[PDB]
């Protein structure tokens, strides 16, 4: 619930140099972990799981 | 009442009065001062007004020279009034024992009621000025403080009626109630 | 009771210029339980005692309730009053215990405790005089507001879970390094093939007789 | 104004027997905001007032400063001196409001609020009978340091940013571990090659009929 | 002294009506240094005064001990007990500095300050009109606790330190994925092997003659 | 005492009186009350018993008109007495110079000892009659205050045996401490 | 001032005396004890000089017996020196209707000017022995407290020239603001 | 030390959702930490030079 | 730049074995930061590209 006030706030303690390094550290954090966990395979086995015996190829 | 900052504002608030005076389980006495000259003091039902000049209506000589409280009966036919006028005295700090007395009239005189005090700041009667000073400046907020170090100065008390428009405030009656000891209030 | 709350308390219509209910937040009127320097707070107390007083009187009691100097001096700060009154003798601003001000953080609802607007030859204080205080106010009603926040959750963990939880993910970051870099498990004979599981021994041999004891050179490696 | 500051402020020369310009720290000078047992902020407010009291001589005004006990008494606390004074009435140590020590810490310039320095048979106290204060006194002002110092960046980040942080990186692990180990993607029979594209089917085989269904095993592997 | 103590403290036996020699903590004791609202800490500081007393009179002195009125009003609070007599007056709650009440955390011997048993009517208040202050004053006597607890710890390490740990862990995840994905090294020709050391150049030869600049397709790889 | 929550408990202490008031270093006057109407008041060695009705035993025609303390010496022949009357008239507050004075008996009258005051609440001495009921419901913690506003009320003061089994409180001595000002404790 | 730890520093700081007694905007009055016997009492123009001893240089038949500050006038010439006696007893607690007066010299006469109290603890003025002790210690930090109990003590303060030696100190100056009620300082 | 007061306070603060994650990911933590170190190779090194020379097998 | 105040009150704090446990795993985590990136090959492609085309060796 408090993640919208921050939203609301972001505009207020964005001026801090640890702020914005932590935020970026977070986001990136987060893009390569799914970026990573996509190149581990689990939904490559959903796909796997999908195509099995419906199709040949 | 303004927004400062980026997302605070800044805004006020201010107590009410009459119902805070009209609301108290007791009578209070109220002081005023109006225009910028007229003093005034309302107990339970006397409404005194004060005013200081160098006239003097009262003598020595033939008046009552009031030293004691018991003596007071003697002035008013109203026990408010004297009520109210020795609680004054008191709460402004008149320890009647050790100080000059003060001068009031006969009640079968045809003459209303009236009370006067001489603070001159001369020789005689200096401290005493002082100490007055110093009360009525600890009674009142912005004491205009009349009849500066010269020939001389006199306060008189008479009973007018009450005029409806004094600013009830509440610091004087609280000063009031802090140098006045043992002040009982009725109702 | 009396103003002792140990935790809104909100100001009735009759109490207020504007006759309005209007609820101070809890937090902040719990601020002045210990203060005796806030003429917002003797207000308050003298408000509580006064309704105290019509819940006597509505009540139809007995109760001798006397009021006279010494209960007034008791209720309101006498120190407070008197240094009032000598900043008042002196040319210097004061407040006659009739108006105050706040910042009010109008998301969250949170506000700081209504200070006193200081007055001045029968005037008040405007903001050119007065600029210096409501900035520096907003900004601790800020930090005031991010540390109770804080603290809320501070006052609820173990210190000792998150510290465990700390050994914990360094232990595995660890680890997953140690599984990352890989180590080498078994010794190949440089030239040949993994000799697992007739493996060869310190001088390079076997003691069954079937791999001869040359001191062949091994090479450290982790597959076969 | 009197001292009700909110936030350094020195003492000037003539206040002080050594005769020299000493600025006190401002956090510490601001401790006593609402300490009434701290001699050393009474004789702060005494000389604050006398201050204000060149002030308004040399402005030429013609305020009405009346000079009585009851001055005094609102300006210093009266408890605490009469509590000193019965100190002095047995035999026990008491300070005559005239000595004052602290602790200093030199590297950044942060002292303790300077206590009073006891006395008793019109004598100083020395070291053999006061040891054990500034030993503690010194241990918590470095405590208080470090406190402030953590207070000073824990009041202006928000705890929503440092826990999406901390799960973030906790997740950041999961999935670097889960690349790390690998998991398994498709079977291959056992003794045989991959057989993508024309993969076999849950029971061995394949639908079109190029691969027998027989069966056959099959091991999970992640490359071809 | 007087009870000014900067950090336990007991009463003995014959202050209690159990007669037993029962210690309060220190931390609970320390609390009421500067409070002026608690009657257990007015009783505390009489009880203090005798004992001094009873030193006086066993050394056998001359101090002029004298006792009045305006002793005993320097020593407790005149304004607390002159509110709880206008409690008094009014039929409301009061206590009349005798009995007090505490909740106890009976594993780690942590005890909240004792209030006041409140009175009414010559009797005492029992559970029915009392059970909504308890169970605050637990929550808050665990809340206080754990906060404690944990500034214990935080009072003593340095911010910097746990920051430098913090981004060392953070670059040591970063730089351990990086090895973990894996980045290509070199260029092969696609459908051959590697040219190392003998290595085409940008446009797909050497400068030397042995590989000739025909723009071979490559593709980067880390092995050989 | 008894178990909250789920690891804490609930317990109380009381503090004891008879030692802290036979440790004192010297000796303290101590009020009490006792049944609903017997009030009892022990200084030094003067152990007063105080009862009010409206039963008038002394007259100011024939008896002595006590407004000093210096007359109380014609009062009773041992000193505690004396400074046990004059104490607690101080404490209850009676600044002998502005107030009705109080009736006692010549001390070589073979009648004992005693004295009475009226408080009486009506036209005169209504003052008087408050001030007493303000000063006596700060001196005692549950006054019964009997005597309601009516015909009469005097108050007698008699010296009698101290009962032992008054609750040796704590609360009004330290108020009698408070109001009377300058009163000198004895050993 | 010395290290104290590893990178503390013990250090004291002391506050002057003489700017702050001569930068008040009013004129203090000072108390000083020099050597171990010579009390002194600075007001504005009166530098009094008090000591104690059994010699009774004032006799009650052949004197002004001094009860109101109104019979002061008749003792010095100098309202300075009035104003000072009349404090200082106000101070140390003398309300004058209420305890024994005190002995001076007619104006007129050719001896000085002088005052003196007898306060030896006897049966007789045994309580104003013990007010003035307690009054004397508030007002003096370390007090010799000459005249022990026994046959006689009085203490007399005369009019000497002010000692520049003494430690001006201002607890002994705050006490006497304190215990003195509605003081006037003048300047 | 504190940890056996920990235990013995454990169902007090148990009721409390980020406790339980905590609780939750320290012990997932560890386990997967164990396993991952036993498919490191530590142990199998240990069991190799206890097996070294004795054994030809 | 509280780092260098940090450097300066080093012999201060060290007599807790919270903090000589944290200074050294962060001494660790940067040392085999360091190695493990020496490991990944940036360099190795800054070297790389040093060399490309200029040397066929
Ligand atoms: C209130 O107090 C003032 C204080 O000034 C009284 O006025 C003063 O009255 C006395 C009466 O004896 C005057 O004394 C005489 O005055 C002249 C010289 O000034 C001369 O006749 C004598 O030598 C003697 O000193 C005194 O001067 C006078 N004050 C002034 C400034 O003129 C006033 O009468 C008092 N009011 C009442 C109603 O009692
Ligand atoms: C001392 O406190 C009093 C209240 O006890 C303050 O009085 C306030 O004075 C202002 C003027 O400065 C009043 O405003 C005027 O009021 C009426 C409203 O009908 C009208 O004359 C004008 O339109 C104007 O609004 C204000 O009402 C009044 N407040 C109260 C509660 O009575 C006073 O300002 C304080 N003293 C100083 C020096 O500021
Ligand atoms: C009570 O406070 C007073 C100040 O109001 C303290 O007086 C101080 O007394 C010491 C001696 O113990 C004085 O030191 C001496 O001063 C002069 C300097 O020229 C000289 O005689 C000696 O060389 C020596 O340094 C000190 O100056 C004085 N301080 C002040 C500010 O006057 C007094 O110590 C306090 N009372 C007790 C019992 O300590
Ligand atoms: C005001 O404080 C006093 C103490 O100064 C409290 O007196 C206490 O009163 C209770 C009864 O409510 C006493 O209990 C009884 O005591 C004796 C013990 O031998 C006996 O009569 C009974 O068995 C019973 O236990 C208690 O002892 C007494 N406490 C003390 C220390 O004397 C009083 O309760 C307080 N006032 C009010 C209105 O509660
Ligand atoms: C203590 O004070 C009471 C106050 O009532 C004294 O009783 C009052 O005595 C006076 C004596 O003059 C009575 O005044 C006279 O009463 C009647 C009418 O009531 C009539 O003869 C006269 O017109 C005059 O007013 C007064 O009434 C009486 N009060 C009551 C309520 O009867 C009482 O004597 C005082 N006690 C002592 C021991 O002095
Ligand atoms: C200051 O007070 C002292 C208090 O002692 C006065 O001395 C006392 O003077 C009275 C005069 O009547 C002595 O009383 C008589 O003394 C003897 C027996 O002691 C005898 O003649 C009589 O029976 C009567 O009691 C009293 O004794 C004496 N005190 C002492 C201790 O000798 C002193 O005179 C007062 N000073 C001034 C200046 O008034
Ligand atoms: C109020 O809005 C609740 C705030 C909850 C914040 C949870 C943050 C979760 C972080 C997302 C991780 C996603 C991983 C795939
Ligand atoms: C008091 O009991 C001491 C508490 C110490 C807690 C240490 C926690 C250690 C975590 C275990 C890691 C195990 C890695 C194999
Ligand atoms: C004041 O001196 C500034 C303090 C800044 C400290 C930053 C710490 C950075 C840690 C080094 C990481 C290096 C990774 C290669
Ligand atoms: C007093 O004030 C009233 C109200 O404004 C005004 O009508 C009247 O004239 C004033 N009187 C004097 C004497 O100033
Ligand atoms: C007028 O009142 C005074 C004041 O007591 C008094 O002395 C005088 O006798 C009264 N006059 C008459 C005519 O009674
Ligand atoms: C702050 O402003 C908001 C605006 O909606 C209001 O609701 C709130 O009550 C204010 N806070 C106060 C008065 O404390
Ligand atoms: C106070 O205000 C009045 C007008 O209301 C003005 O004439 C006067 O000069 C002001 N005084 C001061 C000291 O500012
Ligand atoms: C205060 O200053 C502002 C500046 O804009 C001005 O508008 C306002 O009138 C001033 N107030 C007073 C009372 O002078
Ligand atoms: C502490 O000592 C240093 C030494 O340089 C000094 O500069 C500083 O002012 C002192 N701190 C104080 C007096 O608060
Ligand atoms: C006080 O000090 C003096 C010397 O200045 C000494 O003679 C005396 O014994 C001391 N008294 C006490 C009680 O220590
Ligand atoms: C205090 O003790 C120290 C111990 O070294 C000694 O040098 C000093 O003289 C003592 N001070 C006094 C006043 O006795
Ligand atoms: C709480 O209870 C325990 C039970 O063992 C006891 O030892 C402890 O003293 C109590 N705490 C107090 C009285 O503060
Ligand atoms: C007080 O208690 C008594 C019994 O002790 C009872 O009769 C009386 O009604 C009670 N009064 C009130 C006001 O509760
Ligand atoms: C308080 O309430 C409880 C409820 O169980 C009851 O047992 C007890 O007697 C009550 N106490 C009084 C004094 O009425
Ligand atoms: C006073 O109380 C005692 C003790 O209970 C009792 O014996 C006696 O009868 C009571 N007297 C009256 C008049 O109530
Ligand atoms: C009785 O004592 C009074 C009180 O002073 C006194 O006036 C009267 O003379 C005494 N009686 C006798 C016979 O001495
Ligand atoms: C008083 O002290 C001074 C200054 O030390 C000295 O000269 C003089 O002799 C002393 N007098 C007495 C009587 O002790
Ligand atoms: C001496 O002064 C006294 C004190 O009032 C006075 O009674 C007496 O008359 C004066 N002597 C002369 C000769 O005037």
């Amino acid at each position: 619930g408090q993640f919208i006030s921050f939203m609301q706030e972001i505009p207020t303690f964005l001026q801090e140099a640890l702020n914005i390094a932590l935020v970026a550290v977070s986001l990136i954090a987060i893009i390569k972990g799914v970026v990573n966990l996509y190149k581990s395979g689990l939904f490559q086995f959903f796909v796997f799981l999908a195509l099995a015996g419906r199709s040949c190829t | 009442a303004f927004k400062i900052g980026l997302h605070t504002e800044f805004q006020t608030v201010s107590f009410s009065m009459v119902g805070l005076f009209s609301n108290n389980p007791h009578d209070l006495p109220l002081l005023c001062t109006l225009n910028k000259s007229h003093l005034y003091i309302k107990g339970g039902n006397a409404s005194f007004k004060i005013s200081f000049d160098d006239i003097a209506v009262l003598l020595p000589e033939y008046d009552v020279i009031i030293q004691h409280p018991a003596d007071m009966s003697w002035c008013s036919k109203s026990d408010d009034q004297i009520w109210l006028s020795q609680w004054f005295m008191n709460a402004v700090g008149h320890d009647w024992y050790l100080d000059p007395p003060f001068l009031c009239r006969n009640r079968t005189k045809t003459e209303g009621f009236i009370f006067q005090v001489n603070t001159s700041k001369t020789g005689i009667n200096e401290n005493y000025a002082k100490k007055f000073k110093t009360g009525m400046h600890h009674l009142y907020r912005e004491y205009p403080d009349s009849c500066l170090d010269g020939k001389l100065c006199l306060m008189k008390a008479q009973p007018t009626s009450w005029p409806l428009q004094c600013p009830l405030d509440h610091v004087n009656t609280l000063h009031f109630l802090t140098r006045g000891k043992n002040i009982q209030l009725p109702r | 009771a009396f103003f002792s709350w140990s935790l809104g308390y909100c100001l009735e219509e009759w109490m207020l210029v504007a006759a309005k209910m209007k609820c101070f937040g809890n937090t902040a009127v719990a601020k002045c339980n210990l203060n005796h320097d806030s003429e917002f707070c003797d207000m308050l107390r003298l408000f509580d005692y006064n309704k105290n007083a019509i819940k006597t009187l509505n009540d139809e009691t007995k109760k001798q309730v006397n009021l006279m100097g010494q209960t007034i001096n008791a209720l309101i700060s006498d120190n407070l009053l008197m240094k009032n009154k000598i900043r008042e003798l002196m040319s210097v601003p004061y407040c006659n215990y009739t108006k105050f001000w706040y910042v009010n953080h109008t998301l969250s609802g949170q506000h700081s405790l209504p200070r006193c607007w200081l007055i001045k030859n029968n005037s008040y204080l405007n903001i050119s005089d007065f600029r210096n205080d409501w900035i520096l106010e907003s900004d601790f009603l800020i930090s005031e507001m991010l540390s109770k926040e804080y603290s809320d959750r501070q006052g609820k963990t173990p210190l000792t879970l998150v510290d465990i939880c700390f050994w914990s993910t360094v232990f595995f970051t660890a680890s997953l390094f140690l599984h990352l870099v890989g180590i080498p498990t078994h010794r190949h004979i440089r030239g040949e093939a993994c000799p697992l599981p007739h493996r060869l021994n310190s001088l390079g041999g076997c003691r069954c007789g079937k791999y001869p004891n040359l001191k062949k050179p091994t090479v450290w490696r982790r597959g076969h």
